[PDB]
């Protein structure tokens, strides 16, 4: 499974939830929270998976410390045993 | 078997026996018996459980904190197929929380 995240596109911490929910393929029902995301790396995504973030530096404006805690998430699923692969360009 | 999956089943057995209904088993265990999320296959896999035990880690921190106290979920209303977005949260103090809405909201119950 492939998704991808045009940073400069997120302009906001609700905008990078339901932009993960389409590139991931995620449950109607996903809680669009950090939990909910934690929840559905590690029981419902399809792997292996791989998160492609472009400008991730102009996300993290428009979010604040969002896109950061967003994607310690994933890295965090990744330690988990995860077979996720994150490209941050 | 005689599945217990509802708020109040597992609550309440969570409070008399400090641990989870037999019909439970982590996110890890379920794997190493064929579970593959994606498939929505954790039924032909594991006939009667639903994933439960695993650690929870309140992310957003919704849920009370404090020192050397660890949260852990468990699906409700489990029965087969994909995985719903009804949760019950326990503490290792005992405190009992529940999520219909994946966690985006919570309810204490116990």
């Amino acid at each position: 499974k492939k998704a991808v995240i045009n940073g400069e596109q997120i302009r906001s911490i609700s905008d990078l939830h339901q932009t993960l929910k389409k590139e991931l393929a995620l449950p109607e029902y996903y809680g669009e929270n950090l939990d909910a995301l934690w929840d559905a790396l590690t029981g419902w995504v399809e792997y292996p998976l791989v998160l492609e973030w472009r400008q991730f530096e102009q996300s993290k404006q428009l979010t604040e410390n969002g896109a950061e805690s967003v994607l310690q998430v994933f890295r965090a699923a990744k330690a988990e045993g995860a077979d996720i692969t994150i490209i941050l360009s | 078997a005689q599945v217990i999956n509802t708020f109040d089943g597992v609550a309440d057995y969570l409070q008399t026996y400090h641990k989870l209904p037999d019909n439970y088993i982590t996110k890890s265990e379920a794997q190493a018996l064929g579970w593959v999320a994606s498939k929505g296959n954790l039924a032909d896999v594991a006939p009667g459980k639903s994933i439960g035990g695993d650690i929870f880690s309140n992310r957003e921190g919704k849920l009370p904190g404090k020192s050397g106290r660890t949260w852990r979920e468990a699906d409700i209303n489990y029965t087969s197929g994909f995985r719903n977005s009804d949760r019950i949260l326990y503490s290792s103090d005992w405190l009992i929380y529940k999520t219909t809405d994946h966690y985006q909201t919570f309810t204490k119950i116990r």
